[PDB]
């Protein structure tokens, strides 16, 4: 199991070159299209490790068709520059009858089904490459069906499915389903993510995926349980910070999840 | 046509930490 | 179980009320279906106020005489609640109870806070958008990232006054390059 960083900010790279030099990384995971003016090239020679793309905006399920073939066609040089490890993408909603969702909405797993079918077939054919889609941190209702939805997904496209642990750890904070509903799915997976959370300033009995602490002794402790069916040759664990990305905070996390998956 | 320029400077606008940012997939904070 | 009492409730059940502050009232305090709602509503908070904190300094110092009458503008008039979002903010405060105050410190911060917003947000392959105001020459433009050195740049650029200013309050174009050097003409704002 490599374990990785994920990396969104540029001015964050001299702390991702130092956690690559210490051995606290295998390996990085761009948030890729924050980095498409950037060229090719140069993103590829600032890397000594391996790489993997992550994507935050494809919008691939409601965008249109003509915009998604061209963001395909300008993210292409980059998969063939950095040749990254695996290509990953969101299921969400970004948007309500044209208007802009700030926290994006959680799709409706019954109802949605045949059109996340098509788009997720036409976006990897789009690629040219397989793409691995996250699991959704659940606050309301309806979230127990997304096991059986995102397995579904695999058998019916081919695609992967990026299980992020610490989001689901979110929905069953939540009242969503047990962590252990999904030990199907991450024996089929190879790649994953793990980050920290918070409550919501109004209430604390619901959980916030926040990539913004210290990975919580739930989320280690449910790494622990299901090691089993995480670790496989080729498998990977980004960790995720997006807020104070200090690097002893960091550090601190990466260390503690070698102390799970040892090298 | 033609952009007569004389004079440039930055404005600092708020961003993520240390601003000058992206996006990422965390809920704010 | 359930987001509400003896109900469950899906995500795509509340889409409507998730940029809309009174909908919080519409579910018992201690539900998620209501904690749900205002997670939503803290996020288009933080986006205004955390980036625009001069508002923050007029009417309350909560802005929710503010932030609550906006986003009801804001539906009203059909908003994508894009980039262009600051600037909005900036129309509405045009006809506001708080129509003083409207400095010229803080209009120039709203536009580059909906230029700095356009650059990271942008997906298109344009590089570059430039906002024209209606009492100046001068230009506010947003620049995406094309190194990891530094994040995107908005830059404050003053001209000669040869060109057309914006024939509304304000004016947009884009730049498929990081080159500025033609003048396409003023469109207006995306809405
Ligand atoms: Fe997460
Ligand atoms: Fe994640
Ligand atoms: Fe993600």
């Amino acid at each position: 199991m490599r374990i990785g960083f994920n990396f969104t900010l540029g001015e964050t790279l001299p702390l991702v070159r130092q956690l690559a030099q210490e051995g606290a990384i295998d390996y990085c995971e761009l948030l890729i299209d924050n980095f498409m003016q950037v060229p090719p090239q140069e993103l590829a020679e600032a890397f000594d490790v391996p790489v993997g793309f992550h994507i935050m905006f494809s919008r691939f399920i409601e965008s249109d068709e003509e915009q998604l073939r061209d963001f395909a066609a300008r993210l292409r040089p980059y998969i063939e520059a950095l040749r990254p490890l695996y290509v990953s993408d969101h299921i969400a909603y970004f948007s309500h009858q044209g208007r802009a969702l700030y926290h994006l909405g959680e799709i409706d797993y019954a109802a949605d089904y045949e059109r996340v079918r098509a788009r997720a077939a036409l976006w990897q054919s789009l690629l040219g490459q397989t793409i691995h889609f996250e699991n959704y941190p659940s606050i309301v209702d309806g979230g127990h069906a997304a096991p059986a939805f995102f397995q579904r997904l695999a058998r019916d496209t081919g695609a992967g499915v990026l299980f992020d642990v610490s989001n689901a750890v979110c929905a069953w904070r939540n009242d969503g389903p047990e962590v252990a509903a999904w030990r199907g799915v991450m024996a089929g997976a190879s790649h994953f993510h793990v980050g920290g959370y918070a409550g919501a300033f109004i209430d604390e009995g619901v959980t916030v995926d926040t990539h913004d602490r210290a990975l919580a002794q739930d989320t280690l402790d449910s790494l622990r349980r299901h090691r089993d069916v995480l670790d496989k040759p080729g498998a990977t664990i980004t960790y995720e910070r997006d807020e104070n990305i200090d690097i002893d905070g960091v550090r601190a996390d990466l260390l503690a999840l070698r102390a799970i998956f040892p090298r | 046509m033609k952009i007569v320029i004389v004079k440039k400077v930055e404005i600092q606008v708020a961003g993520r930490t240390g601003m000058r940012c992206a996006s990422s997939c965390g809920a704010k904070s | 179980a359930g987001a509400a009492p003896g109900r469950q409730v899906k995500d795509s059940e509340l889409l409507a009320r998730l940029a809309d502050p009174a909908a919080r009232g519409d579910f018992p305090p201690g539900c998620r279906a209501h904690v749900r709602i205002d997670i939503s509503i803290r996020a288009y908070w933080h986006t205004l106020f955390d980036i625009c904190p001069g508002l923050l300094d007029i009417a309350d110092p909560d802005g929710m005489a503010i932030f609550a009458p906006f986003m009801d503008w804001a539906r009203r008039e059909n908003l994508t609640m894009g980039w262009s979002f600051y600037i909005w903010v900036g129309r509405w405060l045009a006809q506001s109870p708080w129509r003083e105050r409207l400095d010229e410190e803080l209009t120039q911060a709203l536009l580059s806070a909906s230029a700095a917003r356009w650059a990271v947000l942008d997906r298109s392959a344009d590089v570059g958008v430039v906002l024209g105001r209606r009492g100046s020459d001068d230009w506010i433009i947003g620049w995406k990232p094309n190194t990891l050195a530094a994040g995107r740049r908005v830059e404050l650029v003053s001209l000669d006054g040869q060109l057309p200013r914006p024939a509304e309050d304000v004016g947009v174009f884009h730049l498929a390059g990081y080159e500025l050097d033609s003048f396409p003409g003023w469109l207006a704002l995306p809405r």
